[PDB]
């Protein structure tokens, strides 16, 4: 075949398969497979104006970079792990936002060998430093459909070696994203291009994203819906349950949650006929160190 | 506690003689809700064409590999790509050399059908299927898969002209057609698609017109439990049967069905 | 007509088995240690009728005569009420108290102002407002023979031994003073003496999975030794003040969801045998202290509905009762059969008998035999010979329409002469008796004797 | 429990059930491959007016219990005129 | 009057085309198809013998009738065209004396409706007899003319109930299990139950006459041995 | 720094403008109108000790206010000219939390949805303090959306629901004998019982903190004694 460098990865215990981690506490637990099987993206939807989700957003791309940062000369073992992670956004700030590693602790124990896995993250530090364009790039969105789906393509054979991660920080936007692509081919089309060229290199590829619901109409959200492997959906409190806790809760302050989690799909387990849909069971909370999803 | 998948009155799922009749034509209409997926029926559906029987519910899988038979089977979709549909369905053994497979979703979005004129990739699209069957004439069975997601891709396309130009000359030059796809557009709560959003599901309406036989594959009601997992619907559809024997018609019974490891079980209430 | 249940309470106590554990059961709230302290245990004291017995100052007479004035001045004339008692373990108090508690009890309805309880509950029978029974709440470690002799004295008709559970770590991290299988010694004793026996259940407990929880219900009803005439599920709600909050507070302990309890309570309905009366799903809680838990108020009204998705809906007696007169007599029913069922329980063979609609499962009548084992009878009357026992008579047939050509000024008067006729026919022939008893309360203690039964001690009994 | 049957040999290496189907099970004897099977089957009497009475046949090891329905109505648990027969059983009938 | 005194025989009459009728409208839905009362037609006039050409124009179907003698294919002619190859085969507004053929229409949600008129304007004759199915589930396509506040007129429902002298309307009878609320519910959302589509079914009957009101009647047809009851 | 705010220090603390956001939305029916409002904003804002220049569009609006120092009319001239003659009357500088100049604009409904981002994308400047108007019962022209299969975008309220920091809106209490069910009843028959337009009407203010949570709050204002209190 042809070579590959995948930056970290453990067998699926589910289904014995190459199985990424994004890094987080639970829901790379409640994902399954222990983890993001190595080609389904995921989706995570918030109900309302919060800005939860957008934590999640940063914390996968920033722990490729880790991935890619501590094998150059300070792994021993300088394992094979490269990742040209790209980001679809029309601001540049997320160039200066990734949080600082913890302690580290890549370890997976409870072509190369990959013993790479989750490390340890804090909210309050930022990373040290940022990668170069060499490792990361910015593509923005208004350009036409053709210019992207050449490029990525370019991208992505251009640097065969590389793992590919995708991120696509709040799509659908309006600050950013004008009515003359929110009409119903141009977005659908994009899409089903992406998947496309996902699907098409399976080995290693992997894309997140994330979008708001309130403002969307119903039809488009089911249409897109379809486009995906999976679906995660944050429902915070109302202010009526948020005042009864505090007003309940007077000996824990991190015993405070926001809201409530419901799962609508997931990896290949659905598409061999498996019903997975589980809502009002699990809730939230973003925390000083990650994201914790818990039992409610 | 099982019990047979029987869809006739012969105690056939899928009759020969349909196929040894000339001069003849029929639709089958499956509709699932798109938080389960038919594919351990349209396996069923192919094994039981080619090595007539079913051959994952009712018979074993061991020998499961279809290729090279006197028969034929071509499938054609859009929802998923060509490596797809060879790495899987040859994990799932779904055979190769007498078969067609065919994708539209991998590199064909990328200005093959984008920024031209309609009318050619209506024409290329059907072309594609009329040239793809001129080799086995008689011994075939054709099923696409959620077609009308393409009605979303064209600029501007009502049901109509889609229909005419892609699924009536399609069933009028092959002998069968089965025709898969999902009913979401139905299920949003508190919201009517009546309001504006009537034009997708005038297809639905349309092809239960002119189906034959009406295959549903729901979800349980209120809650979620773990020994069933949805529920399976046989109807009589609109068109009648086009067959040459006169004491043919089709069984009307429900099942109960719970899917595991690609193992599926049916059984009663 | 005219059932009447009128509930009266005991003064406060401590039930001794306290002693070798410690404290109160951990699930008990309230109580004479808590801050209520003017309290049975298992009553916070907020019911109304702790409301009616604290004015009272807890005395029998006043809350029985009380509840009865103001039942029949409401709108309903009363001629057949069954009384309950509550709070605690009855037994335990001492040998007087008992004994006036019962002769007042019975005074009250009688009108008789004497004492030496022979000649009130001489005087009782005798009496119009005939009393139907007494219902008696009392744990294992109190239903000795002894014990047992003092209730069938009493009048009682009916137990009420409660379980919570069949495992055997959860009896002693609840501090339940009573091994397991002791209950089942004290079933079997107590159904040779013709007691209906009643028990308890609570779904969710510490340490105990939705698993555990389903077979231990398995179990229950399908093992030879836990099939009683009753029950009633508790589903676990957690008060302030027990010791359950404690355990919340320190964070060792978590409850279910909704959705895991109404699978759970669906699962359980699907599996009742069709001689066992489920009492209520949907107990009666003190609501705003609960702390932990759901709501328990329409269980059942969405359990009726998953059974109509999932199929196999209940089978208890409730559900199939027609009722004594019109109920569901806007139409008319259908074919009428005679079911005989029989099984074997607490070392015992016992045969059910019912008259019921066959296509759409409604009960109409039923009763209950026992063939006397020799293990484990103790009373001079049932170790001289072998016998048989009508442990209960129900009649829901005194219905004035019916189908089948029901009888036209008769109206079945006489639909339970055919279910006692059917009764001493089997016990002639196939139990090969000498001599058959019924138990029934001292108020009703002549519709039986006119069939031929005659009085000996506590018992109506004739020979063969 | 009761003790339904017994099988008898002179060697035994390894005994395996069967995953899809059931009362078919392996065993060897000196290197013979071997497979039974079993099925259920209630024994009954006559069913004739001259002779209808139902009489059930149960099996226990070395004991043989006997039940006349229509005559009695013991339940499966207690049984009625047993007898006790010298080694165990492995197939019973009865006369008309 | 002295003429049709059962309306038994009026059906009879109307199927059997002894008296003539200009136009007649079916209407059907999804929870019962309409292709069974072609084979009332074709039963019942036959009785009086109607082997004249029965045209059957179509625009969906993909099977060929054989109850019928002609098949035209509609996929690929325009208006002009469609009224073209049929005054042929069916007898035309010429030779002023002549019979009568038989004229099958299988769908009519696919016109649209700016030409509705015309298309009984260029053909009605005393020697046509137009037949023709409207299923009411499909909602049209409105966006090309555009319904805004300076570009009205009315809706293809309205003109399709004025220009019709005989209008009859089919239902599902109900027979196990199903009621209608429930029914139309689990068709909006789209499960269909079982207990739909069968031969046995209902009719609605109104006649319209010259210079007066017109009748209103139900009617119970099977579609096993072609006999018919009327609404008690 | 003060915190905590007690709610109706709270309500005086955004109607004083002690705190401010490049854009503020009100809401306005044919049952009340929001002159009084206006005049609360001014009661309340001037009473601190300060000018705060005002800037005035109108759409709706006939004659020159008094709140207003300087004026540009909108009607007969368009977005191609406004985009220009906004910047004339506005600084762009810092400090919306401050005496600054505040753009204030009475009536909404007449700019197409198509470029309303494209017209707050350039007023929004960190020295501008938007607030403007929006008539509720009024429909929005059949031309905003285009009710085909094509545009998925959405209606114009939503968009200014999401887009606007603070939302504030109004309504009449009838001090009559009648209940708002005839109200609405009469005004679908285009009538007018007496009542409307009254000067002590109920107000609800939303605003959006805490990295976008928000809180809904609900009073009860008299705006002739200018009087707040709790419902
Ligand atoms: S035995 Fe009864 S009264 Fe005693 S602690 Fe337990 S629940 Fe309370």
């Amino acid at each position: 075949g042809l070579d590959s460098s995948h930056v970290g990865v453990r067998p699926s215990p589910a289904t014995s398969q190459p199985t990424t981690s994004t890094g987080s506490a639970d829901l790379d637990s409640i994902l399954g497979h222990m983890g993001l099987p190595l080609g389904n993206s995921v989706l995570v939807e918030e109900q309302s104006t919060t800005e939860f989700h957008s934590i999640l957003g940063k914390l996968f791309a920033a722990q490729g970079i880790v991935h890619n940062r501590i094998s150059d000369s300070s792994a021993d073992k300088t394992r094979n792990g490269d990742t040209h992670v790209i980001v679809l956004s029309l601001n540049q700030m997320f160039a200066k936002e990734l949080p600082g590693i913890y302690k580290g602790s890549r370890k997976q124990m409870k072509n190369s060998e990959y013993k790479d896995y989750n490390h340890q993250f804090d909210i309050t530090t930022r990373l040290m430093p940022a990668p170069i364009a060499s490792e990361l790039t910015f593509i923005a969105p208004t350009q036409p459909v053709s210019t992207i789906l050449s490029q990525i393509e370019q991208t992505i054979k251009r640097n065969d070696k590389k793992l590919i991660r995708i991120v696509i920080p709040s799509l659908l936007h309006p600050a950013m994203y004008p009515p003359k692509m929110f009409e119903s081919s141009e977005i659908i089309g994009l899409m089903h291009g992406v998947r496309s060229l996902v699907k098409k290199y399976y080995e290693r590829v992997v894309l997140f994203a994330s979008i708001s619901i309130d403002i969307i109409t119903p039809p488009l959200l089911v249409l897109l819906r379809n486009m995906f492997d999976s679906v995660i959906n944050l429902e915070p409190f109302n202010q009526e349950m948020t005042e009864f806790l505090e007003r309940v809760y007077k000996s824990q302050p991190g015993k405070i949650q926001h809201g409530l989690v419901h799962i609508l799909k997931l990896p290949v387990f659905t598409d061999r006929g498996e019903m997975r849909v589980l809502k009002s069971e699990w809730a939230f909370k973003n925390g000083r160190k990650k994201f914790e999803i818990e039992q409610w | 506690q099982r019990q047979d998948l029987v869809l006739f009155s012969d105690q056939s799922v899928l009759p020969a003689h349909f196929f040894q009749d000339s001069n003849s034509h029929n639709l089958f209409f499956i509709t699932h809700q798109s938080c389960t997926q038919p594919l351990w029926m349209i396996n069923a559906l192919v094994e039981t064409h080619v090595l007539g029987s079913p051959s994952s519910l009712n018979e074993s899988s061991s020998s499961m590999l279809p290729s090279s038979t006197r028969s034929h089977a071509v499938l054609a979709s859009f929802i998923h790509e060509q490596n797809y549909f060879t790495n899987s369905l040859n994990k799932l053994k779904i055979p190769s050399n007498n078969y067609n497979v065919l994708d539209f979703l991998s590199d064909f979005i990328v200005n093959n059908i984008h920024n031209k004129p309609r009318d050619k990739i209506l024409s290329d699209v059907l072309a594609k299927f009329s040239a793809a069957i001129q080799n086995n004439p008689t011994d075939t069975i054709v099923i696409i898969e959620q077609p009308e997601l393409l009605l979303s891709l064209v600029s501007g396309l009502t049901c109509s002209e889609l229909n005419n130009k892609f699924i009536t000359p399609l069933l009028r030059q092959c002998k069968v057609l089965i025709i898969v796809s999902n009913s979401d557009i139905f299920n949003i709560d508190e919201y009517d698609a009546s309001v504006h959003s009537s034009n997708l599901q005038n297809f639905y309406k349309s092809s239960f017109i002119k189906s034959m036989i009406n295959l549903n594959l729901n979800p349980l009601k209120t809650g979620f439990a773990k020994d069933v997992t949805g529920s399976l619907h046989v109807c009589r559809g609109g068109a009648p049967i086009a067959t040459s024997n006169t004491s043919l018609h089709v069984v009307e019974n429900e099942y109960l069905y719970l899917n595991e490891k690609e193992s599926t079980k049916l059984f009663y209430r | 007509s005219g059932i009447a249940v009128v509930a009266v309470m005991c003064k406060p106590h401590r039930c001794p088995h306290i002693a070798y554990t410690g404290n109160i059961c951990v699930y008990c709230p309230g109580g004479p240690d808590s801050d209520f302290e003017y309290s049975t245990q298992s009553y916070t004291g907020y019911e109304p009728t702790s409301m009616r017995a604290i004015r009272a100052r807890y005395d029998p007479y006043e809350q029985a005569r009380g509840r009865v004035e103001q039942l029949k001045q409401l709108g309903h004339s009363i001629d057949k009420v069954e009384y309950v008692l509550m709070g605690g373990t009855f037994m335990s108090l001492p040998k007087e108290y008992r004994e006036d508690f019962i002769v007042k009890l019975h005074n009250a309805l009688s009108g008789f102002n004497g004492n030496d309880i022979d000649e009130a509950i001489l005087y009782s029978q005798q009496s119009l407002t005939k009393c139907v029974g007494i219902t008696i709440e009392t744990r294992p470690d109190y239903c000795t023979q002894t014990h047992l002799d003092d209730m069938l004295k009493y009048g009682c008709t009916r137990l009420e031994i409660g379980v919570q559970s069949l495992y055997e770590d959860v009896a002693r991290d609840t501090n339940r003073g009573h091994t397991v299988r002791s209950v089942c010694e004290t079933f079997a004793v107590s159904k040779d003496a013709g007691y209906k026996v009643v028990s308890h259940m609570m779904p969710d407990l510490p340490n105990v999975g939705m698993e555990r929880d389903i077979e231990q219900f398995k179990e229950y009803f399908e093992n030879p030794d836990f099939r009683t005439d009753g029950l009633k599920i508790y589903p676990t709600l957690v008060i302030r003040g027990t010791g359950l909050y404690e355990l919340w507070k320190t964070g060792r302990y978590k409850s279910y969801s909704a959705n895991a309890l109404v699978d759970l309570v669906a699962r359980i309905l699907a599996l009742v045998p069709p001689w066992t009366r489920i009492y209520r799903v949907q107990r009666d809680i003190p609501m705003p202290l609960v702390t932990s838990g759901v709501d328990n108020g329409n269980l059942r009204e969405l359990a009726l509905a998953r059974m109509k998705d999932l199929g196999t809906t209940c089978r208890d007696v409730r559900t199939r009762e027609v009722g004594i007169q019109e109920v569901h007599h806007k139409v008319q029913p259908d074919q009428v059969e005679l079911i005989r069922r029989d099984y074997y329980a607490n070392g015992g063979w016992e045969t059910f008998l019912s008259y019921e609609d066959p296509k759409k499962d409604i009960l109409i009548g039923l009763l209950r035999l026992r063939k006397a084992s020799k293990k484990y009878t103790y009373r001079k009357e049932f170790t001289s010979q072998r016998t048989s026992i009508v442990r209960e008579l129900h009649v829901y047939g005194s219905v004035v329409p019916l189908h089948s050509r029901d009888p036209r000024k008769f109206q079945h008067q006489g639909f339970g002469t055919l279910l006692m006729e059917e009764a001493e026919r089997i016990a002639k022939e196939e139990h090969g008796s000498e001599k058959i008893s019924v138990i029934s309360g001292v108020g009703v203690r002549n519709y039986y004797g006119k069939l031929g039964y005659e009085l000996d001690g506590p018992y109506m009994s004739k020979r063969i | 429990w009761y003790l339904k049957q017994e099988l008898y040999a002179s060697d035994i290496s390894y005994v395996k059930w069967h995953p899809e189907k059931d009362f078919t099970l392996m065993f060897s004897d000196a290197g013979f491959i071997n497979i039974v099977d079993f099925a259920y089957k209630m024994a009954q009497g006559p069913t004739l007016e001259p002779f209808d009475n139902g009489t059930s046949l149960v099996v226990d090891g070395r004991t043989v219990n006997i039940t006349p329905l229509a005559l009695a109505n013991v339940p499966p648990p207690m049984y009625y005129r047993d007898f006790e027969t010298p080694g165990n059983v492995l197939d019973v009938a009865c006369s008309f | 009057a002295s003429s049709s005194h059962n309306p038994v025989i009026l059906l009879k009459r109307i199927l059997s085309l002894t008296e003539s009728s200009p136009f007649i409208l079916c209407l059907d839905s999804i929870a019962q198809t309409s292709y069974k009362l072609i084979q009332e037609f074709v039963h019942q006039s036959k009785s009086k013998g109607n082997e004249y050409p029965i045209v059957y124009i179509s625009f969906e179907t993909v099977n060929k009738p054989s109850y019928c003698t002609q098949f035209i294919d509609a996929t690929q002619m325009d208006f002009v065209h469609l009224v073209k190859q049929i005054i042929s085969y069916l007898p035309a507004a010429t030779a002023t004396q002549a019979k009568k053929h038989m004229v099958i229409i299988d769908s009519l949600n696919y016109i649209s409706t700016e030409y509705i008129t015309r298309f009984l304007s260029e053909i009605a004759s005393p020697h046509c007899t137009m037949v023709a199915t409207y299923h009411k589930d499909i909602k049209d396509e409105n966006r090309t003319v555009i319904p805004d506040w300076n570009n009205n007129y009315p809706d293809k429902l309205t003109l399709l109930q004025f220009m019709a002298t005989t209008i009859v309307d089919i239902d599902v009878v109900l027979t196990g299990t199903l009621d209608t609320e429930e029914v139309s519910e689990l068709l909006n959302e789209f499960r269909i139950p079982r207990g739909l589509n069968n031969d046995i079914f209902q009719l609605r009957l109104v006649n319209k006459r010259k210079s007066g009101r017109s009748l209103e009647y139900d009617f119970i047809v099977n579609s096993n041995t072609h006999e018919y009851e009327l609404l008690s």
